[PDB]
C-alpha cells in the first residue's frame, strides 16, 4: 500500500514489493520454452509482430558459439545483460583461451542484477532469460529472475501463458533425456503451442529455434529454416 | 459463460444508445424547456395582472396544471433518458487497479454531472413533483377560506401568491435544466472515446 | 515535521540524536563503573538466554589497548564498531606519537566522531554508551564516558543502561561519606549497586567484572573463580 | 525545515531555531576592562559524580586569545580545534600571533560554511573571543550566522536580557581587570539557583602577560566579594 | 513514518527496517548447525518448488574456504553476496598474513559489513541469516551465527528459518560435547524430518555438509551412501 | 478447530453461489424490472385519462396495488441475494496488514457497490415500503373527501395525482435498479479472481 | 498494587471466553436467525394471502408478537456476546506511542467490525425494539378506525400491511444479521493472535 | 504569585485522588454494575410472564422505579468521578508547542476515553435521565386508556412493551458502560506517567 | 492615525485585566460553583425523600428557583469574564503571514479552549437558561393534572421527577464548570507570554 514506491524498502512482512512487481514485467512478454536432452539442448520462442506489416520481434540471441538466450520482458535490460555476457565471455576466451561455463556466466549475471535491489537510484531489471548452453559438463538450461535469483533445470517456460507449456513439460520430462534432436524440438514446439489459443497456430513467421550441442555451434533458425521443424506435428483438434 | 454475459450487456446497450440521446437533447428537448418557460410567463403575467375572491378557491385554473404536467412529462423523460447514458458508461468501468485509471476519472466524472442532473435537479427550485406540492397547499389554504369562512384577506392574497410563486418555479427550473443539458452535452461530446475504451494495451516495450 | 532528520526545532533541540539515548535501553542491561585510590573497576551482567550459546563469546567488555579496557552498553552490533575505531585510534596514536593515547584523549576522540554523525546527515548515530578505564602518569585512575551526541566528561563512578538513575542514587549517597577507597571497597560497591538496582542475588556467572590498578595497569577481566571471593564477603556483612 | 530556502517574508528559520539553541545555554559574562578582558561562565554538574577537572567552557587558542560559549559543546569542541588550527596558519605565514579580529573573520567563516549546504545542520554555539593585541582588549561575538559583533559587554545564554541591563546599569571604562571580575560575577549571580562555589564556575582573563584559565583557589578568592 | 528508513530512530530507540528484515528470514525455510566434539554438521530443509529444476539448484550450503562452510537462510540473491564477501575477506587475509583465517575473525568482518547496511538511506539492510563453521587442530571446532544487524554470537546448536523453535527445543536434547560427526549426522537428518511439514509445503530434499578431523579441516558436503543411510534413520524415527 | 470452522463457513458461501444469482439476474431480474416499468407506465397513462370524484374515495384501485405488490417481492428478491454475494466476499476478507492489500480494495470497492443496490435504491427515489407510504397519503385524503366531507376540489385532483406520482415513482426506480443491477454484474465478471483469492503466496525470491 | 488490577480483569475476560462466544455463533446463533427468517416468511406469506375486516382491529395477531419477541431476545444475546468480545479486546489496547501501532490497528478494525454489529444493525431494517414500533402503527390505526369510526378503505388495507411488512422487515433483519455474524466469526479467527499481544516486537 | 496559583490547583488534585477513583471503580463501581443488570433481567421476565389489562394503569410499578432510580446514582457518581481525573490532567496539560507533544497526545487520547464515557455511554441505549422518560411515555398511554377509554389491544401491549423496554436498555446500558469503565482503567493505568509528566528530561549536551 | 487606535485599543484591554479575572476564578468562583452544587445536592435529596400529591402542582418551591438563579448569575458572571480575556487576546492578534506563526497557534489555541467554555457548558447537561426550561416542563404538567384533572398517576411522578432531574442537572454542570475553569487557569498561567507578544524578531543576522 505504502511500502513500495522504494526497493530499499522493506514492509512489516519482510517483503520488497518493487522486486515483485519487476518480476510481473516477465509476464508482459511473450512465451519462450527451453528444454535439453544429454545431447543438446533447444529453446522455441514465438515472436510478436508491433503492426502486422512489420517484421516479428527478434528473441533469441547469440552469445557465444556455445551459449545463448531467449527473453521474456523488457527489451532495453535484455540488450545491456546480452552486451554484458558477451564480454564477459571474450574476457574468458582472452585469458584462458577456453570457453566460459555457463554456471559461471549465470552466477555473474545474478551478482550483476543483486545491485538494483539494494541500493536506491537504480532500477531492477525486468527481464527473464532462459539459457542455453553446452560446456564440459554436458547441455545446460537455466533460468534467470528479476530477483537476482537463477535455477538449474531440465526444462522450462517464461512469459505470458507459459503455465500451459510448463504443464506439458511436466508430464514429458521422462523422455527429453532419450530424445533425439527432431524429438526434442517437437516436445518445445508442442509445448509452446499449448500457449496459444485454440484459434492460432505456429507459423514460419512467428516461430524462432535456436540449438546447441558437441558437434554443433549456437545456431538460430527462423522463417524458412523452421519448416523442416514444424513438419510432423499432429494438426491438433480442440 | 463470462464472457457471453458481458458481451450481450454490452451490446445491448452501445455508444449509438447515448449519442442519439445526445442528439435528441440538442435537437428537441431544449426547445421544450423553452415552451414551458414561454408558458409560465404568460401565466405568470395573467395571475399577476388579476384580483381574486371566494370564487377562485372554489377551482383551480385549467392554465397552471398543464403547465406543471408539461414540466412532469418533461423531467420523467430526461431522467430515462440520463440513465441509457448512465449504463452505457457503468457496464464499460474495467477491472480495479491502482494504476492507469485516467479514462476511469473521467467516467466517474461524467458519471457526477450526470448524477448532479437526474437524481437532484429534477427533485427525483422545483421538480417534477410539483404538481401534488401545488395542490396540497392550495387545499390547505382553500379549504380555511371556505370551511367557518375566514375573513383574512393575505389568507386571499396567499392564494393569489400560490398560484404565481409556482409559474415562477418552473419559469425558473426550465433555465437551469437547460443549462445543465447543455453542460453534460459537451461533457459527453468531449470524452465519449474514453467513455467508451478507456485502457489501451498496445504495449511496444516488451519482447 | 522536527522529529525525522537531523535539523532544528524551534525550541532548539535535536529529537534524533535524543532518540539515539532511548536505543541504550533496548538491550535490557546496565553497566556499571567505579573509581578508586589505586584501582579502576567496570561491571556488567552476563545474561545468555539459551544454553546452546557459547558463553565465552557473550561479552560486553573489550579490550582497547594493554592498559585500556571498555564496557560497552547499547545495541550490540554499533558497539563493535565504535570499538574497532577506538583500537584503530588508539593504535594510530602511538604510530604517530609515541606513545600510549590516555583515557582523557581516546574518549573525546570517540565523541568527535560521533558528533560528525549528528552534524551530518550522511549516517545514523550509534544507538551505544562506552566507559572506558585507565591509569594515567601524574592523574592517577580514570573513568571516563562518552555518549551518542558527542558529550564526555571524567566520573568518580558512573552507570550506563536501564538502571542508571536509580544506580547513581546509590553511587552517590556511598560517595559523599568519603571512606578509603580501596580495591576491595571499590568491588564491593559496584556489585552491591547492581544487586541493589536489580534485586537478584547475583552469581559468578551472571556477572562479568574488568578491573585496573596502579600496581598493574594491565586490563584484566575476571574469572568465575575470583568473582565468587568478593561474592561470598558480601553475605557476611 | 530546509536551509537554502527564504521565506516570503524574507527570513532564515534554521538559522533563528540554531539561535534559540544559544538562548538555553548556560550564562557567560562578556566584560572589557581598560587593562584586560574577562571570561567568565557557569560550569555546574548534575551530581557529586561528574569530575570537573576534565572538561573545560573556558579554553586557550593561543598565549593571547581565548574562548567560552553558549549552547552545545559538542559543537563547541570542533571550533575550537579550527580555531587553534587557523591561528597556526596565521603564524606558519607571518610569524607573528593571529590579531583576534582576523580568527574571529575566519571562525564566522567557517561557521558560515555550515550554513549554506544541504545536509548540514548550522552550529548551536554562540562564542565570546577575548584578546590582547597591540596594546589595547578585544572582546567579539560569534553566531551561528556567520556574524560577528564586537562588544564593550555583553552576556549570552539563559537570561542574557536581564543579564545585560545589569551591565548597562552596572558598567563604565576607568575599571581595571579586577574591579570588572566582581562586576562578571555579579552578572552570573542573578540566574545562579544555588550556592556559588569555586567549581561551579569557571573563569578567565586576558592581558598583556596573555590569557589564563583561573584555578579554583583564585575563583573561591574573589567568590568571597573580595575584590 | 518513522519505519521507513534505516538512517532514523523511532522515539524508543528503535530501527524498524533492521527487524522487518529479520521477518524475512523468519519466513524461509529452515537450516541448522551443531556443534559436535570433533567437527560441525550443517543440515537444510531444501524445498523443491517445481519438478522442473534439477536436483543440486538453489544450493543453500556454500564454501567460504577450504576450511570454512556456510548455511543461509532468506533472501538468496543476498545470501550469494554474502558469500562471495566472505570469500574475498578469506582470500585478502591469506594475501597479507599468509594463513587461514580464523572464523570469530571472519565472522567480525562479515558482521561488520552486514551492520554498515543498517546506518543509511540509500540501502536496506540484509535480509538473510546465516551460519558459519570451521575446524582446525588448534582452534578447534566453532559455529558463529550471523543476524541482518550484524551480532554475532558462539553456537554449540543453532537453527535459522521458519522452525527455529521446534529445531533448538529438539536439539537440546543432544549431548552433542559427547559425540562424533557420523553419529550427529543422524540428529541432524531426524530434527529436520520432524519439523517439516508436508501440508504446509510440498516435497523437499536434505542437504548437507561437514568439517572436522574425518574431511581433515576440508568442508564437504556428505557422500551420499551416508545421506541415505541418515534419512533411512529419520524415517524410522518418525515412528513417534 | 479455527481452521475448521472457517473452512465450514467458506464451503457453504462459494462463488457459485454468487455466479448463480449474477445468472439469474442477467436472465430474468432484468425482464421483471422492465415488465414493473411497463405496467407502471400503462397505469399512469390510464389515470392521467380520468376525472376523480367522491366515488373514486370510497375504492381503491387494485391495478396500483398489484403493481406496487410486485416492486415489493421485485426489491425483497433482490436485496436477499445481494445479501449472498455480500457474505461471499465477507467471508474472504483476509487479516489485517498494512501492505499486499490490492485484492482487499477490490472486495471494498465491490461491496461498495452492493451497499448502494441495497440500503437506498431498494428503501431498506421509492423503495421496497411504498404501498404502506401510498396507502397512509391516500387514507390522509380520503378521511377529508369523504367525512362532513371537504368540497375544495384541489383536495379532489390531490387524489388523482397521488395514484398517478406512485405509478411514476415505480416507473423510474425500476429504471435505476436496472443500471445498478447491470453495473454490479460487470464488476463481479470482472473482478471474481480478486473477490475469492485476494492475496497470492508465491515468493520464489526466499529460500 | 497497580500491576495487580491488571492481571486481575485481563485474567476474567481471556481469548478462551471470546472463542466460546465465536464457537456457539457458528454453531446455534446461525440456525436461529435461519428459523427467525422462516418464521417471518411463513406469516408474511400468510398475511398477504387474506382479507382483512373491521373485525381484525380488535386483536393483534400473536403470530407476529411471537416472531417479535424471538427476534427481540436473539438480538439481545448478540449484543450481550458481541460486547464480551468487545472487553476482551479493550482491555488488551497497550501504552499509546507513536509507532509500532500495526496491532493496535487490527485491535480498532475489529472493535469498527463490533460496532457495526452492535449500533447500525440490532436497533441498540430494524433491530431490539420492533414489538412496541409495531404496536404504535397499529394501535393509531385501530383507534382511527374503532372511534363510529372511519370510512376510509386504504386504512383497513394499512393495517394489513403493517402487518406484513414488519414481518418482511425482520426477514430482512436476519439477513442481514448473519452475514455481519459470518464476517465477525472471521476477523476474529484470522486476528486473533494480534488482538492479544500486539506488540510482542522488542529487541533481541 | 502565578506558580503559587499553579502549585496550589496542582496540590489538591493529584495522582491519588484519581489512582482512590480507579481503585474504587475496580472493586465496587463494576459489583454495582451487574447488580443493577441482574436486577433488570429479572424485572423483564417479570413483565414478560404477566398478561395487562386496564388495572396496570392506574397503578405504576415500584420494582421498575427502583431500578431505575439506581442506575441514575450510579451514573450520577460515575461522571462525578470521571471529572476528577479530568481534572487531574487538564491541569498539567503543558504550554503550546509544536513538538515534544508525545504526552500531550497521550493526555489527550485519555481525555478522548473519559468524554466517550460520559457522552455516548452516558446520557449526560439509555443514560441517567431514563426514569423521567419512561414516566413521560407511559403517561401518553394512561391518560389513553383511561380518559370515555379506549379499545384498542395493541395499547395494552405497548403499555406492557414499555414497561419491559426499559429494563432491557438498563440491562444493555449497564453491560456497555462495565465495558468502557473497564477500558478507562487499563488506558489511565498503563499511562499515568506520562498523564502527570509528559515533557521530561533535560540531556547534558544541550549544557 | 492608525497606530493611535491601536493603542487606544490595547490601553483599555491589558495582561493585568485578564489576570484579574484569574484571580477572581482561582479565588471565588471555584468555592461559589461548589456551594451552588452543594445546595443543588441539598435540594435532590429533599424531593428523593418525598411524596407528591395534586397540591405539588399549586405551588412551585422556592428552594429550587434559588439555585436555578444562582447558576443563571453564575453563568453570566463566567462569560462575561471569558469574553473579557478574549478581548485581550484578540486585540493582539498581528499582521496575517504565512510564517512565524509559533505564538499565534498559542492564541487561537486558548481562545478555543475559551470558546468550549461558553458554548459547550453555558448554554449560551444544562446551560444558563435552565430556569425556563423548568418553568415551561413543570408548566406542562401542572395544566395537565389542574384542568378536569388526569387521573395518570405516571404523570404525578414525573412531574416529581422533572423537579428532581434539574437539581442533578445543575449538580453536574456545576462539577463540569469547574473542571473547564480549573484548565482555563492553567492554559492563560502557562501561555500569557506569547499572548500578549507573539512574535519576537531576531535581526542579528541582517546589515
Amino acid at each position: 500500500n505504502q511500502y513500495d514506491n522504494d526497493v530499499t524498502v522493506w514492509s512489516p512482512q519482510g517483503r520488497i514489493h518493487q522486486i515483485e512487481y519487476a518480476m510481473e514485467a516477465v509476464k508482459q512478454g511473450s512465451a519462450t520454452v527451453g528444454l535439453k536432452s544429454k545431447t543438446h539442448a533447444v529453446l522455441v520462442a514465438l515472436k510478436r509482430a508491433q503492426s502486422e506489416l512489420a517484421a516479428h520481434q527478434k528473441k533469441i540471441l547469440h552469445v557465444d558459439n556455445h551459449i545463448g538466450i531467449s527473453i521474456a520482458g523488457l527489451t532495453a535490460d535484455a540488450r545491456l545483460l546480452c552486451n554484458f555476457m558477451r564480454q564477459e565471455c571474450l574476457d574468458s576466451r582472452f585469458v584462458f583461451d577456453r570457453p566460459l561455463p555457463v554456471s559461471r556466466l549465470v552466477s555473474l549475471i545474478g551478482s550483476k542484477t543483486q545491485i538494483p535491489t539494494q541500493r536506491y537510484g537504480r532500477r531492477p531489471y525486468g527481464v527473464g532469460l532462459l539459457i542455453a548452453g553446452y560446456d564440459d559438463m554436458g547441455p545446460h538450461i537455466f533460468q534467470t529472475c528479476p530477483s537476482a535469483n537463477y535455477f538449474d533445470c531440465r526444462a522450462m517456460s517464461i512469459g505470458a501463458r507459459s503455465q500451459s507449456a510448463r504443464t506439458y513439460l511436466e508430464r514429458h520430462m521422462s523422455e527429453f533425456m532419450e530424445c533425439n534432436l527432431n524429438e526434442l524440438v517437437k516436445h518445445g514446439l508442442r509445448a509452446l503451442r499449448e500457449t496459444l489459443p485454440a484459434e492460432q497456430d505456429l507459423t514460419t513467421k512467428n516461430v524462432s529455434i535456436g540449438i546447441v550441442g558437441k558437434d554443433l555451434e549456437f545456431t538460430i533458425y527462423d522463417d524458412d529454416d523452421v519448416s523442416p521443424f514444424l513438419e510432423g506435428l499432429e494438426e491438433r483438434p480442440q | 459463460k463470462r464472457a457471453a454475459l458481458i458481451q450481450n450487456l454490452r451490446d445491448s446497450y452501445t455508444e449509438t444508445s447515448s449519442f442519439a440521446v445526445i442528439e435528441e437533447w440538442a435537437a428537441g428537448t431544449l426547445q421544450e424547456i423553452e415552451g414551458i418557460a414561454k408558458a409560465a410567463a404568460e401565466a405568470h403575467g395573467v395571475i399577476r395582472n388579476s384580483t381574486y375572491g371566494r370564487a377562485q378557491a372554489e377551482k383551480s385554473p385549467e392554465q397552471l396544471l398543464g403547465v406543471l404536467q408539461r414540466y412532469q412529462d418533461l423531467c420523467h423523460n430526461v431522467y430515462c433518458q440520463a440513465e441509457t447514458i448512465r449504463t452505457v458508461i457503468a457496464i464499460r468501468i474495467p477491472e480495479h487497479k491502482e494504476a492507469d485509471n485516467l479514462g476511469v476519472a473521467v467516467q466517474h466524472a461524467v458519471l457526477k454531472i450526470i448524477d448532479e442532473l437526474e437524481i437532484k435537479t429534477l427533485g427525483s427550485p422545483i421538480g417534477m413533483y410539483a404538481l401534488r406540492e401545488y395542490l396540497s397547499a392550495r387545499s390547505t389554504v382553500e379549504d380555511k377560506l371556505l370551511g367557518g369562512g375566514s375573513q383574512s384577506p393575505s389568507l386571499l392574497l396567499e392564494l393569489r401568491q400560490i398560484d404565481a410563486d409556482f409559474m415562477l418555479k418552473v419559469e425558473l427550473a426550465t433555465t437551469h435544466l437547460s443549462t445543465m443539458v447543455r453542460a453534460v452535452i459537451n461533457a459527453y461530446l468531449l470524452n465519449w472515446k474514453k467513455l467508451i475504451q478507456p485502457r489501451t494495451g498496445n504495449l511496444s516495450y516488451y519482447t | 515535521f522536527d522529529r525525522h532528520i537531523t535539523i532544528f526545532s524551534p525550541e532548539g533541540r535535536l529529537y534524533q540524536v535524543e532518540y539515539a539515548f532511548k536505543a541504550i535501553n533496548q538491550g535490557g542491561l546496565t553497566s556499571v563503573a567505579v573509581r578508586g585510590k589505586d584501582c579502576a573497576v567496570i561491571v556488567t551482567q552476563k545474561k545468555v538466554p539459551d544454553k546452546l550459546l557459547d558463553s565465552s563469546t557473550v561479552t560486553h567488555l573489550f579490550k582497547i589497548t594493554e592498559n585500556i579496557g571498555c564496557v560497552m552498553t547499547g545495541m550490540t552490533a554499533d558497539s563493535r564498531s565504535q570499538v574497532q575505531r577506538a583500537r584503530y585510534e588508539a593504535a594510530n596514536w602511538k604510530y604517530k606519537y609515541g606513545y600510549e593515547i590516555p583515557v582523557d584523549m581516546l574518549c573525546k576522540r570517540i565523541a568527535d566522531i560521533s558528533q560528525v554523525y549528528t552534524q551530518n546527515a550522511e549516517m545514523r548515530p550509534l544507538g551505544c554508551c562506552m566507559i572506558l578505564i585507565g591509569i594515567d602518569e601524574e592523574q592517577g585512575p580514570q573513568v571516563y564516558k562518552c555518549d551518542p551526541a558527542g558529550y564526555y566528561c571524567g566520573f568518580k563512578a558512573t552507570a550506563a543502561g536501564v538502571k542508571q538513575t536509580e544506580s547513581t542514587s546509590f553511587l552517590e549517597k556511598k560517595v559523599k561519606k568519603k571512606f578509603d577507597w580501596t580495591f576491595e571497597q571499590t568491588v564491593e560497591t559496584a556489585i552491591t549497586c547492581l544487586s541493589t538496582v536489580l534485586s537478584i542475588d547475583f552469581k559468578p556467572s551472571e556477572i562479568e567484572v574488568g578491573v585496573v590498578t596502579v600496581e598493574n595497569p594491565k586490563f584484566r577481566i575476571l574469572t568465575e573463580a575470583e568473582i565468587d571471593a568478593h561474592l561470598v564477603a558480601l553475605a557476611e556483612r | 525545515f530546509s536551509l537554502t530556502t527564504f521565506s516570503p517574508s524574507g527570513k532564515l528559520v534554521q538559522i533563528e531555531y540554531a539561535l534559540a539553541a544559544v538562548a538555553g545555554g548556560a550564562p557567560s559574562v562578556g566584560i572589557k576592562a581598560a587593562n584586560g578582558v574577562v571570561l567568565a561562565t557557569e560550569k555546574k554538574q548534575k551530581s557529586i559524580l561528574y569530575d570537573e577537572r576534565s572538561v573545560h567552557k573556558v579554553e586557550p587558542i593561543t598565549k593571547h586569545i581565548g574562548l567560552v560559549y553558549s549552547g552545545m559543546g559538542p559543537d563547541y569542541r570542533v571550533l575550537v580545534h579550527r580555531a587553534r588550527k587557523l591561528a597556526q596558519q596565521y603564524y606558519l605565514v607571518y610569524q607573528e600571533p593571529i590579531p583576534t579580529a582576523q580568527l574571529v573573520q575566519r571562525v564566522a567563516s567557517v561557521m558560515q560554511e555550515y550554513t549554506q549546504s544541504g545536509g548540514v545542520r548550522p552550529f548551536g554555539v554562540s562564542l565570546l573571543i577575548c584578546g590582547w593585541n597591540e596594546g589595547r582588549p578585544y572582546l567579539f561575538q560569534s553566531d551561528p550566522s556567520g556574524a560577528y559583533f564586537a562588544w564593550k559587554a555583553t552576556a549570552m545564554g539563559k537570561n542574557y536580557v536581564n543579564g545585560k541591563t545589569f551591565l548597562e546599569k552596572r558598567y563604565n571604562e576607568d575599571l581595571e581587570l579586577e574591579d570588572a571580575i566582581h562586576t562578571a560575577i555579579l552578572t552570573l549571580k542573578e540566574s545562579f539557583e544555588g550556592q556559588m562555589t569555586e567549581d561551579n564556575i569557571e573563569v578567565g582573563i586576558c592581558n598583556e602577560a596573555g590569557f589564563r584559565r583561573l584555578t579554583p583557589t583564585e575563583v573561591k578568592d574573589y567568590l568571597a566579594a573580595i575584590a | 513514518g518513522y519505519d521507513l528508513s534505516a538512517s532514523t530512530f523511532s522515539p524508543d530507540g528503535r530501527v524498524f527496517q533492521v527487524e522487518y528484515a529479520m521477518k524475512a528470514v523468519e519466513n524461509s525455510s529452515t537450516a541448522i548447525g551443531i556443534r559436535c566434539k570433533d567437527g560441525v554438521v550443517f543440515g537444510v530443509e531444501k524445498l523443491v518448488l517445481s519438478k522442473l529444476y534439477e536436483e543440486g539448484s538453489n544450493k543453500r550450503l556454500f564454501n567460504v574456504d577450504r576450511h570454512v562452510g556456510m548455511a543461509v537462510a532468506g533472501l538468496l540473491a543476498d545470501a550469494r553476496s554474502l558469500a562471495d564477501i566472505a570469500r574475498e575477506e578469506a582470500s585478502n587475509f591469506r594475501s597479507n598474513f599468509g594463513y587461514n583465517i580464523p572464523l570469530k575473525h571472519l565472522a567480525d568482518r562479515v558482521a561488520m559489513y552486514v551492520h554498515a547496511y543498517t546506518l543509511y538511506s540509500a540501502v536496506r539492510p540484509f535480509g538473510c541469516s546465516f551460519m558459519l563453521g570451521s575446524y582446525s587442530v588448534n582452534d578447534g571446532a566453532q559455529l558463529y551465527m550471523i543476524d541482518p544487524s550484524g551480532v554475532s554470537y558462539g553456537y554449540w546448536g543453532c537453527a535459522i528459518g521458519k522452525a527455529r523453535q521446534a529445531a533448538k527445543t529438539e536439539i537440546e536434547k543432544l549431548q552433542m560435547k559427547e559425540m562424533t560427526c557420523r553419529d550427529i549426522v543422524k540428529e541432524v537428518a531426524k530434527i529436520i524430518y520432524i519439523v517439516h511439514d508436508e501440508v504446509k509445503d510440498k516435497a523437499f530434499e536434505l542437504e548437507l555438509s561437514w568439517v572436522g578431523e574425518l574431511t581433515n579441516g576440508r568442508h564437504e558436503i556428505v557422500p551420499k551412501d551416508i545421506r541415505e543411510e541418515a534419512e533411512k534413520y529419520a524415517k524410522e524415527s518418525l515412528k513417534e
